[PDB]
């Protein structure tokens, strides 16, 4: 039942997918571990705040915001 | 090439403000010395907040064909009970590790 | 080093091969030009005479007069389209400004 | 308790506070009756334990086994 | 309410890629989005097969094992060690895409 | 081909600065944060001057930093929080100078992961417990006690998870010797995640969330939950116990609120504006960094908006509640990422690009004629300051710093043989081009 | 209906005898129920299952969880029965059980929790009172446990006021009590409490009577105690009283005044700690004469604390402390009075660490020759204790002569064979090196002595000496009659004691690791015939010792016996490999490692290729770790053309063999694999073409091993080419294919980069089929789980539809 | 039912018995112990303080990961104690 487990556990992390994933949730997954990493490295947010001239607080509260909703609304 | 009298030297810059060189090998006996301590001290001088030295290298793609010199000069300020335990297995003195981990800066940078 | 201050942020810079002098373009987003910033200030000057009330005390011949340094207060960050360039040729031995060259505000 | 100095020592043998002990029964009485009553609580929930509110992960693998 | 082959073909930019089932995926835009990215080496094509991955026909009968010729030309002091990696030569190796399957050896 | 690869300058943009007495005597030192690399300064408090006493090169991405100490020691500790899936703790040795590890937690996976955390790092203001974050569900609280050899000890971590939920920032609370507290703001995306009409993404509001640890009973329970007005940026530990309420600051967009469980109403103060602004009117105001000062008499803050103008907090209090809020104009410096106020009347300003700062605080007090704001002032309509330039404030030393650099060029421009490094960089209007020549001047 | 609710809340037998799965659902749904059932039935009926006679650790411990949980359920509905709680479990708190004491102060605590401080104190306060002792000690410890739980301040108003009672002296006694269990059960955690507690306890150190004094002393070095090194100001007004009272009182009250005393003078600075020191140091002087035991395990407690500190110096400690300390303490009746023995040592070995080695040493080693041997054991230990924490540097002539004597006569006039003596004689050899000439041949005539006959209990402790000392034995350049040593030690051999002959093998070993082969006089080729027939011995340690013995010989004295009798001696080795003992396969593998570096991998890689072809199971597995000892020993240069040339052999089995062999060497080997890679690469690919199962699975194994052996090192392309035949794969029932190939693949994933896995899953995560999907959401979810991070900058570009946007334009930003 | 435990870890060390001394938890190999097994609290309890973390028997010697595992970061995991249903 170990293999059993391993399948309970893999789905149990946030980002994981299946035979039943759909296009939305993919992508949405990936935007969201996106801004997550562009808040956790340090000169990615500096190339970010210099290229639209901002300050690294403002951008950071932006992704922080950007978190919630990132693709729209999902379908029907 | 960045002093007069010295060798090519590929120098780049960083969004941080930081200057760094990557500078080519010329022979197989310096390319294996300094892969021989950087092995040894990945090990036993291993960085201060958890990471794994050859995984913080190979980030995105795995490290090929660098050797990590910054590794390499902590050598100089370990204690001295470590430093022999290291140069002893390079079949060497410390002192003799400082003076060939200075000879390759020399070469090319200052 | 020594230093030399610009204008916004530098993008890239060449070299003249025979005068050695260096040709900056430099680039800001959410900017204002030089000549936008003038007309947008003599506009809330213009506004602020007009606010209905004497008529009679003139805090607009006070706010035109000195420009609060920007590299010390910063540069008013206005507008989201809103660019501001300029090129730029300069001596590297010294630090003199040779030739400068604006360009319109959104460019 | 263990100690051979303890065994040692326990060996040889041969207003205010009245105040704090009537007042203290005073407001434990109050409150048992309170609760005996139970004809004004309003049930504020104090802190929730999340651990206790909600299934483990071993749990949860022993709910999935049992549906499929 | 399911595209057909000739349908689906005039929707997307590269209709050379589109095949038989493709129509019958829960995305077929997607699919064949990522069937033209400028990588991503295709699916063993044996799985709509019906042999279990190992054809019995092309006469696999033949030599068991050919050594390099590194490996012709005590046993051997570090004199013959100098040999080896003195005549040691790198193989034939396929690029990041190709792929194997039951034919492609003769 | 074989390269090797050397370093001739080290970075020198800051990104986290924590101040204390991590040598163990009474001065008082400064620790920054490098993206890469850890590094302890000095300031003279006879010149002024800065000197860098350790520079190590940690190989990893540094995301949280904090400094705590036991009750009765006298030498902080450094707790890290990094992109390794470890929890470090260290300790500077002054007569080896060097970091000692002390303690290494492992929790989980390195890289910088969503709900892996290392993102957000809270400790209690008397030392007795850390909270390590991450920006989704997971939380984990180590509690921290000591030997009778006066040595640090660590327990088994304690988790604090709630699936669907985000984090924009956790402080630990000040209590009296009480419980540990930790608040943090909180947001939640389940329904969002169910409505395609797109409503539930709007109407969705932040809480702020209060994590008791009870060391009696050994677990962290959710206490009280709170959904604020509208959504906010980083917060502020109120000190409390005996000197000062308990609560928090929070900073939002255009405004910062007092807030504290109980029976402590909520106190809003709108953000002043420079009177006469050029800047767009479609744009808010927010907070980008602050500073506490504590003193055996009194405290107040110091909070710096994006335009990089500094203000004065106090809070008016009564036995235990809080009435008002009060802000006057301070100074203006440039953006910072981290400012540090040090006993003996030091100002250390850490920029987000270009050179760092250190100012002496000048004017303690204030006896002055610029108004003060107020949370009870009535306004239908925003406060408005005139910036002037530097009063409270004296620059004592300027740390050069290359961050960013944009352009490079290695030429002999001049007639030397040695070529000189020309470089653009610099952001706005602090921007320059450098010329860097190898050699002391 | 009533027992309705108890019909179904036997729940707890749900939990009890109960799976695991049920044990949580039945856990979470009687949490839930709680608060409906009752506290009344509940309690009525868990409260005599906890009161079990014979319940079991477990079974306890998931009854506290209940308990917890139905506190959690039901808060203010406890408290009517809260008394009754309390007589079933305040016992539990001085249970000799540890655990059962922590299920116990747990249960009160959230008990204390669920209830208030109100209730708490009206149902603990009539106990406070009681005349039973055994009463008033649960009361304290369950006060102590309800403070813990509900913080200090808020028990400190009832502490004030219950030590303050004139009513009766046990009110006061148990409120000092409670302070101190409080002081014991929270430790360093009461320090921002310290000097409240502190004036609350502090009036009864000069009470009336004469309890009540003992219980505050008690209390204030238990607060002492759990402070350390923190914390004196705090205590300021017990400075006097304390002193007044070890200058005034005299029995059980003078020792609790001088224990706290004792506990106090470490937080002191070094004037208050000299100043203080010489007071009670004149009382505790005095108090040396005493004829009570409890007085001199105080006394000596008290001198070990005092004398630690920096406020007192060697000096005044030799000058004034010394001389009474050693007449009063070092005489047989503390030798054998076991209860103050260890304290006796602790205490001396603590004091000559700042005093100096020499004077204490000295004055107990003239004391090493007497007619009782208890004393001489004491002395014995004290000496070998303070030789191993400092050495013999200030030891000199007069005082290396006296202890040589002394240690040799101790070790002859002894009855059982001891350890103590062993250890005794070895460190001090040990400290004594190159100092020790002449006591050599003395030592050496004692140990040849002790070793010639009696018993083999003295021969064994004579060979274990001789194995801990020959370093120094030799190391003083003599060899000779370390050779008489080495033939009597020969010629004992034949033993039918295996611990005997444990220890003459590891001294036989020790001798000839230590002396040369050079010039040494027992011969090798006499030694090593008669040593082969004791590998098989079923002894542990006979057979350790035998197989270091014959390694140490193989490594250094190698040229002198036939290559035929090496390739017996390691097929005979080759059978070790399995052995049950972690150390038996250590000394395996290096021996064969030795023997194999000696004889040449040519002869031995055939007769273990051979040996492959032809045994069962486990002696096949066995092979394949010795072909790959040999191939690290010996460069897998040597090994890799004759172990490809097997596979070459038109037959299955033997191919398999290879294949695991393989396996095993890139697994072994690790970074030494980067140089071989080439050379494998068209082998594995005849394997992966093959149909047999065994021979994919094997392939991918071997790629899985040789993958996560080379990292870093630039060995992408044939990883890559080996990948494009593991890869076809994925589409296999077998589960055991199956695994195998998940597990190359994982290993493909460190060593040649999440990117290409992505690569290869793109096109398959959205196929028509389901399969497919589910290969591939399976292999991809792996790949996501390791590396989530890097990803982030490999996806592809996915452009916007009508409804939703999917470009990351922040990554398009272009400075 | 060889499931593994999957917990937080703490600061528990993991124990191996006689019979299991050499062995990797996760992968049963032999080769290159690298790093030290943490095992979490309800595993590390009462009569359970002591024990094999493959088996069940008396420890006697330290739980290692091998190299292998760590440098793919299964040790990350929760805790691996091998428990039956
Ligand atoms: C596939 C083979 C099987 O799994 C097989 C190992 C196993 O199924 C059998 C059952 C059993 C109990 O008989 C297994 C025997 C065990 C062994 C032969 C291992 O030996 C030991 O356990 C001895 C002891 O635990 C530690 C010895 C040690 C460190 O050499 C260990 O191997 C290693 O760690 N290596 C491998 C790496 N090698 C290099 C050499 C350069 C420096 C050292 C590290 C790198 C050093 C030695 C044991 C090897 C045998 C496989
Ligand atoms: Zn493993
Ligand atoms: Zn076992
Ligand atoms: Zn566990």
């Amino acid at each position: 039942t170990i293999h059993s487990q391993l399948e309970h556990l893999q789905s149990k992390y946030i980002g994981t997918g299946h035979a039943d994933t759909t296009k939305w949730e993919w992508l949405v997954n990936q935007h969201r571990d996106s801004y997550c990493s562009y808040m956790g490295h340090f000169d990615l947010l500096n190339y970010f705040a210099i290229a639209e001239n901002e300050s690294k607080a403002r951008v950071r509260f932006n992704l922080m915001e950007k978190m919630l909703q990132p693709c729209g609304p999902p379908a029907d | 090439t960045l002093i007069p009298g010295g060798s090519e030297s590929l120098v780049y810059t960083t969004l941080s403000g930081g200057i760094g060189i990557l500078v080519p090998f010329t022979s197989h006996e310096d390319h294996d010395f300094f892969q021989h301590v950087e092995m040894h001290l990945r090990s036993e001088h291993p960085p201060l907040c958890g990471r794994d030295h050859l995984s913080f290298r190979s980030y995105y793609f795995p490290v090929k064909n660098v050797i990590d010199g910054d590794l390499c000069e902590q050598f100089n300020s370990m204690e001295p009970n470590k430093q022999k335990n290291v140069s002893e297995e390079l079949d060497r003195t410390p002192p003799e590790v400082s003076k060939k981990l200075e000879d390759i800066r020399t070469r090319y940078a200052f | 080093q020594v230093a030399f201050p610009l204008q916004y942020t530098p993008r890239k810079f060449v070299i003249h091969p025979e005068s050695n002098n260096l040709i900056i373009i430099e680039t800001d987003h959410n900017a204002y030009t030089e000549a936008t910033k003038a007309q947008r200030k003599q506009q809330m000057a213009e506004e602020m005479v007009e606010a209905a009330g004497e008529l009679a005390a003139e805090m607009a011949a006070a706010f035109l007069n000195e420009n609060l340094p920007e590299s010390i207060f910063g540069a008013p960050k206005a507008g989201n389209g809103q660019w501001a360039s300029v090129i730029r040729v300069m001596n590297p031995i010294q630090g003199n400004t040779l030739d400068l060259v604006q360009l319109e505000q959104n460019e | 308790n263990f100690d051979e100095e303890n065994a040692y020592f326990e060996d040889e043998e041969e207003d205010p506070l009245e105040a704090f002990m009537a007042e203290v029964e005073d407001q434990a009485a109050r409150d048992m009756k309170r609760l005996e009553e139970k004809d004004k609580e309003r049930k504020n929930v104090k802190g929730i334990r999340d651990d206790i509110e909600e299934e483990d992960d071993q749990e949860a693998y022993f709910r999935y086994m049992a549906e499929n | 309410n399911r595209f057909t082959v000739a349908e689906l073909k005039q929707l997307v930019a590269r209709p050379d890629v589109v095949e038989m089932h493709d129509v019958t995926a829960q995305d077929p835009k997607l699919l064949v989005h990522l069937k033209a990215t400028r990588n991503s080496v295709p699916v063993p094509r044996h799985w709509c097969f019906k042999r279990k991955y190992l054809q019995g026909k092309r006469g696999i009968e033949k030599p068991p094992f050919e050594l390099p010729d590194f490996i012709k030309r005590d046993i051997d002091y570090q004199k013959l060690h100098d040999a080896f990696f003195k005549w040691q030569t790198k193989p034939k190796l396929t690029i990041h895409g190709d792929l194997y399957y039951e034919g492609k050896e003769f | 081909m074989f390269l090797y690869n050397l370093t001739l300058q080290r970075a020198t943009g800051i990104s986290f600065a924590i101040h204390g007495n991590f040598s163990g005597t009474k001065q008082q030192e400064i620790v920054v944060s490098r993206g890469k690399i850890l590094e302890l300064l000095r300031p003279d408090p006879n010149t002024g001057k800065v000197h860098t006493l350790l520079t190590v090169e940690v190989f990893g991405v540094i995301r949280s930093l904090m400094a705590f100490r036991l009750t009765g020691g006298t030498k902080d500790y450094i707790v890290v929080g990094s992109d390794s899936g470890r929890i470090v703790i260290l300790e500077y040795q002054p007569s080896k100078n060097m970091f000692e590890k002390i303690h290494q937690e492992t929790f989980g996976k390195s890289g910088c992961r969503r709900i892996v955390p290392g993102q957000f790092l809270a400790v209690d203001p008397k030392g007795r417990a850390v909270m390590i974050s991450a920006i989704e569900k997971q939380k984990l609280v180590y509690i921290l006690n000591r030997d009778a050899a006066a040595r640090l000890t660590i327990s088994s971590p304690l988790e604090a998870h709630k699936a669907n939920t985000l984090v924009y920032h956790v402080v630990g609370v000040d209590v009296g010797f009480e419980n540990p507290m930790f608040a943090c703001l909180e947001m939640d995306y389940e329904e969002a995640d169910n409505d395609p009409t797109g409503e539930a993404a709007a109407n969705t509001q932040q809480t702020l969330t209060f994590y008791e640890l009870d060391l009696g009973l050994n677990h962290v329970v959710r206490k009280y939950s709170e959904p604020l007005e509208e959504h906010g940026n980083f917060l502020i530990t109120v000190p409390g116990g005996s000197d000062g309420p308990s609560g928090v600051l929070i900073c939002s967009e255009n405004y910062i609120t007092y807030k504290n469980f109980g029976d402590q109403p909520d106190i809003r103060c709108p953000i002043p504006r420079r009177r006469n602004d050029l800047d767009d009117p479609e744009r808010g105001m927010i907070f980008v960094c602050s500073a506490t000062h504590k003193t055996k008499s009194m405290f107040f803050f110091l909070a710096q908006t994006e335009q990089g103008d500094i203000f004065k907090i106090t809070l008016e209090t009564d036995e235990d509640m809080v009435t008002e809020i009060r802000l006057k104009y301070f100074d203006t410096v440039p953006v910072a990422a981290a400012m540090c106020v040090l006993k003996t009347g030091f100002l250390f300003v850490a920029s987000e690009f270009g050179n760092h700062y250190l100012y002496q605080i000048a004017h303690l007090g204030d006896d002055d004629e610029e108004p003060e704001f107020s949370s009870a002032m009535p306004l239908e309509d925003t406060f408005f300051f005139q910036p002037r330039p530097l009063k409270n404030l004296v620059l004592v030393d300027e740390l050069d710093s290359l961050s960013p650099i944009l352009f490079c060029q290695i030429a002999d421009l001049a007639n030397e043989d040695t070529p000189q490094l020309y470089v653009a960089c610099g952001r706005g209007p602090r921007s320059s081009l450098r010329v860097l020549r190898h050699g002391l001047e | 209906e009533e027992q309705k609710e108890r019909k179904i809340m036997k729940l707890l037998l749900k939990i009890k005898n109960g799976t695991p799965p049920m044990r949580k659902a039945a856990l979470r749904q009687i949490t839930d129920k709680a608060r409906e059932f009752g506290a009344g039935p509940l309690f009525n009926q868990i409260l005599p299952l906890l009161m079990s006679p014979t319940l079991e650790d477990q079974e306890r411990h998931l009854l506290v969880k209940v308990i917890d949980r139905i506190l959690y359920k039901l808060d203010d509905l406890v408290r009517p029965y809260v008394h009754k709680i309390l007589v079933v479990i305040e016992p539990l708190l001085i249970d000799e059980d540890y655990y059962a004491r922590v299920e116990g102060r747990e249960i009160i605590s959230n008990l204390a929790k669920a209830a208030g401080l109100a209730t708490m104190i009206s149902t603990m306060r009539p106990d406070i009172d009681n005349m039973d002792e055994y009463v008033r000690n649960t009361t304290a410890r369950a006060f102590a446990v309800v403070a813990s739980a509900l913080g200090i301040p808020s028990l400190l108003p009832f502490l004030k006021a219950v030590c303050k009672s004139k009513k009766s002296w046990q009110a006061r006694h148990t409120g000092i009590k409670i302070v101190q269990q409080i002081a014991i059960l929270m430790g360093c955690a009461i320090l921002p409490h310290l000097r409240s507690l502190v004036e609350i306890i502090e009036h009864g150190l000069v009470d009336e009577q004469q309890k009540v004094r003992t219980i505050s002393a008690l209390a204030i070095a238990a607060l002492a105690e759990a402070a350390t090194p923190y914390g004196i100001e705090s205590f300021d007004s017990v400075l006097k009283p304390l002193w007044k009272g070890i200058r005034q009182h005299r029995g059980k009250g003078l020792a609790a005044f001088l224990k706290a005393i004792g506990y106090l003078i470490p937080l002191m600075d070094a004037e208050y700690a000299n100043y203080y020191t010489r007071e009670v140091m004149l009382i505790l002087i005095r108090e040396f004469q005493s004829p009570d035991e409890e007085m001199k395990k105080i006394v000596l407690k008290v001198v070990k604390q005092c004398c630690g500190t920096d406020g007192v110096e060697a000096n005044y400690i030799k000058t004034e402390i010394l001389p009474p300390f050693f007449k009063h303490f070092w005489q047989h009746r503390m030798a054998l009075d076991r209860r103050n023995y260890r304290q006796l040592v602790d205490t001396t070995v603590e004091l000559a660490n700042k005093v100096g080695a020499a004077e204490i040493i000295s004055r107990i080693v003239d004391d090493l020759k007497d007619e009782a041997e208890q004393y001489r054991k004491m002395v014995m230990e004290t000496i070998e204790k303070i030789m191993g924490n400092l050495g013999a540097a200030d030891i000199d002539h007069k005082l290396e002569e006296q202890l040589i004597d002394g240690i040799l006569y101790a070790f002859q006039e002894q009855t059982t064979e001891d350890s103590v003596m062993l250890n005794g004689f070895g460190t001090v050899v040990n400290a004594l090196g190159k100092r020790v000439k002449p006591y050599l041949p003395q030592i050496c005539g004692t140990v040849l002595w002790r070793l010639n006959n009696k018993s083999a209990k003295v021969r064994q402790q004579a060979a274990d000496l001789i194995s801990r000392t020959a370093v120094v034995m030799k190391t003083c350049q003599e060899e000779k009659l370390m050779g008489h040593l080495g033939v009597v030690l020969y010629e004992y051999l034949g033993e039918e004691y295996p611990e005997v002959l444990g220890s003459i093998l590891g001294a036989l070993k020790a001798i000839v690791n230590v002396i040369g082969m050079h010039k040494m006089t027992p011969p090798i080729k006499d030694l090593l015939p008669r040593l082969t027939p004791i590998l098989k011995n079923r002894h542990e340690k006979v057979q350790e010792n035998c197989i270091d013995l014959v390694g140490r010989i193989a490594d250094r004295g190698a040229e002198y016996v036939s290559a035929r009798e090496w390739m017996r001696i390691c097929f005979e080795l080759l059978e070790l490999l399995k052995a049950h003992k972690k150390a038996i396969r250590r000394a395996t593998v290096n021996t064969f490692g030795y023997i194999a570096k000696a004889i040449g991998p040519h002869d031995v890689l055939a007769t273990l290729l051979n040996n492959l072809k032809v045994q069962e199971r486990q002696n096949r597995v066995c092979t394949t770790v010795a072909i790959a000892i040999v191939a690290e020993t010996c460069s897998p240069f040597t090994v890799l053309p004759a172990l490809m040339n097997e596979y070459r052999v038109p037959e299955l089995n033997v191919q398999n063999g290879v294949l695991k062999s393989l396996s095993f060497l890139f697994e072994y080997i690790g970074e030494m694999g980067k140089d071989y890679i080439y050379a494998v690469t068209p082998l594995l690919e005849d394997a992966l073409m093959d149909r047999d199962l065994v021979h994919r699975q094997t392939a991918s194994a071997v790629v899985q091993h040789m993958s996560l052996g080379v990292y870093g090192f630039g060995c992408e392309d044939s990883l890559n080419h080996l990948l494009n035949y593991v890869w076809p794969n994925v589409f296999e029932t077998s589960p055991h294919v199956i695994q195998a190939v998940m597990g190359a693949l994982e290993g493909l994933r460190v060593a040649i980069g999440p990117c290409r896995m992505l690569q290869y899953c793109l096109q398959g995560l959205f196929h028509p089929a389901r399969k497919v999907r589910d290969v591939y959401w399976k292999i991809y979810n792996s790949i996501y789980i390791g590396s989530q991070d890097a990803l982030i900058a490999h996806y592809p570009r996915i452009y916007n539809d009508d409804k939703n946007t999917y470009i990351r334009y922040e990554l398009d930003y272009i400075l | 039912d060889l499931i593994f435990c999957r917990k937080q870890a703490g600061v528990a060390i993991g124990r191996l018995c006689e019979k299991c001394d050499g062995k990797c938890v996760i992968c049963d190999s032999y080769v290159r112990p690298c790093t030290l097994v943490r095992i979490c609290d309800e595993c590390n309890y009462g009569s359970y303080q002591g024990r094999c973390v493959i088996c069940g028997g008396p420890g006697v010697s330290d739980a290692y990961y091998c190299k292998e595992c760590t440098i793919q970061e299964k040790d990350r995991d929760g805790c691996p104690k091998i428990v039956n249903l």
